[PDB]
DNA sequence: CCAGGGCTGATCGTGCAAAAGTCGTGCCAGCCGTCT
DNA sequence: AGACGGCTGGCACGACTTTTGCACGATCAGCCCTGG
């Protein structure tokens, strides 16, 4: 209900990033306040080696120019970026047409990684049927449809595809997998990754079958008051001097006490979430039950704001898996069967079940519904519907191919 | 994302991968030369949202294209002869335990 | 523009003769600088960007 | 390459602490002074012109004290590492060569041979160079360009930096709260005690 | 072959195509060291 | 000189109701496999 | 080849939870003034 505290006590429910930041922020007001190996060995991948063929090759100047400006719209998932008028205009020509720039555009369709720069995928896959051997059985059939007839082959249907392509179901599914044995996305043949994404907050104690309250490691912030310039507060100068020196010490002490209080809280705070729910961890992801902040409260000795802003932007961290404490907010799911459930565990399950069926046969909603009523769950077909349909897994009847 | 060590990495032909195990780790006894998979593992990246050609690429083929980034193990250039064993070690907890 | 005078002009070196060496002036510094560093942080770890 | 900006002047480590004294020469001052006074102690006086004292004299703090009150205002005086920068900056270099090529000249002796003829050289030196010798003690610091020192690439968890950029996010943070204290009329010696720490970092 | 960037390219290029040509430029490395001086309070840069 | 009353700097409390997000769950529309 | 029935996906009511702004006068012991 305080100025000097109000925020005093909203300045945790943020990560320990922000809270450095800000804690270096305030740093610098208060003075009486405080806290080889250049061998970076370069690389290439499809940019730079793309460049090394250009030089290679016999390109004049005018060519060799155009090069450059398409072999850097390549992005590297795949193909190019822009279209292919976009590079003519953005030549700064007039007498410089499309045909000019095509003949550039395409003899680098072939260069280390065949398919590179192709843009639109047809042409990609096209060209990588070029440099096959022409004495291959399917090569006419698959060359038929790859120009045209493509986007019934994307569907899953495909016995009407070959009754109008006059293609019978022996030979042409064969020449399928001559399509289906070419990669598309051929430019990221050269990538490759190294990175990391990892933070730390309250690990695990591990004692019995249990963790814990555990310890801080680093994210105390050194609020250690100076000394050196203390000494000189009570042999102030002027008024002024003491006054100011004072204020400073007073406010520090404040916020010394304060981060001390925040730590504390959130100190013994990871053991009443993660407890109340042993489920989660101990017999696995599947068997969740549903927790509510404002039940949380009323489980721990505390308020539930208290508790809100202290659980959000703290990742945990057990030999189990590290977790943020707010994304264990579930909402409810009637069961009746001793206990309610969440719907992420509706999505597990949907997962989990759509993994173990018949690939040809695919499972569905009223049998998901029917399987869980079985092993006593008693949900909506529309819950299940709905977990499926935002995991962005695809319809299990459109998911159906040839076995 | 969990870069699962599988068996059916993409960017690779099958004569290549048939030195690989079920669960994707070459089988003890092979006379793996030259530069070759051993451990196959694909990395998670980001996938994207819509970008319509990405749909009609992912029904196309399906679980390789916007789902990962081969990188696996792979015999250092100058390295030759047969694999003694292969040891793996799993933290504890986690449901896999495949070829363990 | 011509995009071809912008490529050639990449290695316009000289022959560096008569290399020779003197003192700074305090303004004379600032022409080799375009900004100014304020913030002693580098890197984020959110999103790996400057 | 970038620069920082700076505000409180501060001297340079290659000058004035070689075997050759750059800035002792210049000034005719001991070595042992000059570094008491980038020190932030000795309260060195600057002119000194109304007052009965040298313009290049040591007045420690209890002697400042007590002619502060004795002259009132009239005798200026700095304590930091922009006292020895004034007082360089306040120095007729065309009119002094000539005086002191003349006093060699004329007072010759055994010591009065040797000793002399350096800081005549010397002067010259730096007169027909165009430099200015204020310009030895620089106000703000060009940064070493970004790429040529990189950040040492680690497993991922802590990225341990090559200890380059170190010293310059310290010398960045000083600054900072440097200037944040300046705007706020901090006590004479809080802030000289802060100067003094961004001199020596 | 040792610091020139553009240089060994070149060179290779040259000997790709029969040339056997050379083309001194200038080193990264001097270029390295006019950057580390220029860090301090010394003004120092190349004239003609 | 000591205890009673007034002034004032220190020190607390880390709470509580209000507006929005979330899924149980029902309704409703479009689409395809099959027998007529 | 189209109606019938299953399948599928989009949309919305409502109970419950998530979070988010609201700046407050009130209070207690040390210090200072004063009567017994």
């Amino acid at each position: 209900m305080t100025p000097q505290l109000q925020q005093a006590i909203r300045l945790l429910q943020l990560s320990t990033l922000e809270l450095q930041q800000e804690l270096q922020q305030a740093l610098e007001s208060n003075p009486l306040l405080e806290e080889p190996v250049y061998q970076g060995e370069t690389t290439q991948t499809l940019q730079d080696y793309l460049m090394w063929q250009v030089e290679l090759t016999p390109f004049t100047d005018t060519d060799r120019a155009i090069a450059t400006s398409i072999v850097d719209a390549v992005d590297d998932t795949g193909y190019l970026t822009i279209q292919i008028e976009d590079i003519v205009d953005s030549i700064g020509d007039d007498e410089i047409g499309l045909e000019e720039v095509e003949a550039v555009l395409k003899r680098i369709q072939r260069f280390d990684p065949v398919g590179v720069a192709a843009k639109d995928l047809r042409d990609c896959l096209l060209i990588q049927l070029s440099q096959f051997a022409k004495e291959t059985p399917w090569l006419e059939e698959a060359r038929l449809i790859i120009s045209d007839h493509l986007d019934l082959l994307a569907n899953h249907d495909f016995r009407t595809l070959m009754r109008v392509t006059r293609l019978k179901e022996e030979v042409l599914k064969e020449a399928v997998n001559l399509i289906q044995s070419l990669d598309p996305r051929p430019g990221q043949s050269i990538q490759t990754s190294e990175p990391e994404y990892v933070i730390p907050d309250v690990l695990v104690r591990k004692v019995s079958g249990r963790w814990t309250v555990e310890l801080n490691a680093d994210s105390i912030p050194r609020l250690k008051i100076n000394q050196q310039y203390a000494a000189m507060g009570n042999s102030a100068r002027n008024d002024a001097d003491g006054q100011f020196i004072r204020s400073n010490l007073q406010e520090a002490r404040w916020l010394i006490k304060s981060l001390e209080s925040r730590n504390d809280t959130l100190l013994r705070v990871s053991r009443c979430i993660v407890e109340q729910q042993q489920a989660f961890f101990e017999q696995g992801e599947e068997y969740m039950k549903p927790m509510v902040l404002a039940d949380i409260a009323q489980a721990v000795e505390m308020h539930e704001s208290t508790i809100s802003r202290v659980t959000t932007q703290k990742y945990l961290h057990s030999p189990r898996g590290i977790f943020e404490l707010k994304y264990f907010f579930s909402s409810h799911v009637n069961t009746e069967g001793g206990g309610e459930a969440s719907s992420t565990a509706i999505r597990a399950l949907v997962k989990k079940l759509i993994a173990a069926e018949n690939p040809a046969k695919p499972l569905s909603d009223s049998k998901l519904t029917s399987m869980l009523s079985e092993q006593g769950i008693m949900v909506a077909r529309r819950t299940v519907a709905k977990y499926r349909e935002s995991l962005s897994i695809p319809p299990s009847n459109q998911r159906k191919q040839l076995v | 994302g969990p870069e699962e060590i599988t068996a059916d990495i993409p960017n690779v032909g099958e004569a290549a991968l048939s030195k690989l195990d079920e669960s994707g780790i070459v089988y003890i006894g092979a006379e793996v030369t030259g530069g070759d998979i051993l451990v196959g593992k694909v990395t998670p990246k980001g996938e994207t949202q819509l970008t319509p050609e990405e749909k009609l690429l992912r029904a196309i083929f399906g679980e390789k294209a916007s789902d990962v980034k081969d990188s696996s193990l792979r015999v250092p250039n100058g390295v030759s002869g047969t694999v003694i064993d292969v040891q793996v070690f799993t933290r504890d907890g986690v449901e896999k335990d495949k070829r363990a | 523009k011509d995009l071809l005078k912008f490529l050639k002009a990449q290695t316009k070196t000289e022959e560096f003769d008569a290399i020779k060496i003197a003192l700074a002036s305090p303004d004379m510094i600032r022409s080799w600088s375009f900004g100014e560093v304020k913030k002693p942080e580098t890197i984020n770890y959110r999103t790996f960007k400057p | 390459m970038g620069h920082i900006e700076l505000a409180s002047p501060t001297a340079h480590i290659w000058f004035l602490k070689s075997l050759p004294s750059r800035i002792g020469l210049l000034l005719d001052m001991p070595l042992r002074d000059i570094e008491r006074v980038l020190y932030f102690e000795s309260y060195v006086v600057i002119e000194g012109g109304m007052t009965n004292l040298e313009r290049q004299q040591i007045l420690t703090e209890e002697q400042y004290l007590d002619a502060l009150e004795e002259f009132g205002d009239e005798f200026d005086a700095k304590m930091g590492a922009e006292a020895i920068q004034a007082l360089l900056k306040s120095m007729d270099l065309e009119q002094e060569c000539e005086q002191l090529r003349e006093e060699l000249n004329e007072t010759n002796s055994e010591t009065k041979r040797k000793k002399l003829t350096k800081r005549i050289k010397l002067l010259e030196a730096f007169v027909q160079s165009g430099n200015k010798p204020e310009w030895m003690i620089l106000t703000v610091l060009p940064v070493l360009p970004p790429d040529l020192r990189p950040l040492v690439p680690l497993d991922g968890g802590r990225f341990a930096t090559s200890d380059l950029n170190d010293l310059y996010r310290r010398v960045i943070n000083r600054n900072n709260r440097l200037k944040r204290l300046l705007d706020l009329a901090a006590p004479d010696i809080i802030v000289r005690n802060e100067k003094r720490m961004l001199q020596e970092a | 072959k040792s610091d020139d960037v553009n240089g060994r390219t070149k060179m290779y290029k040259n000997i790709v195509d029969g040339n056997h040509q050379m083309e001194p430029g200038m080193p990264e490395s001097f270029n390295v060291l006019l950057k580390e001086i220029r860090s301090l309070g010394i003004n120092i840069e190349l004239e003609d």
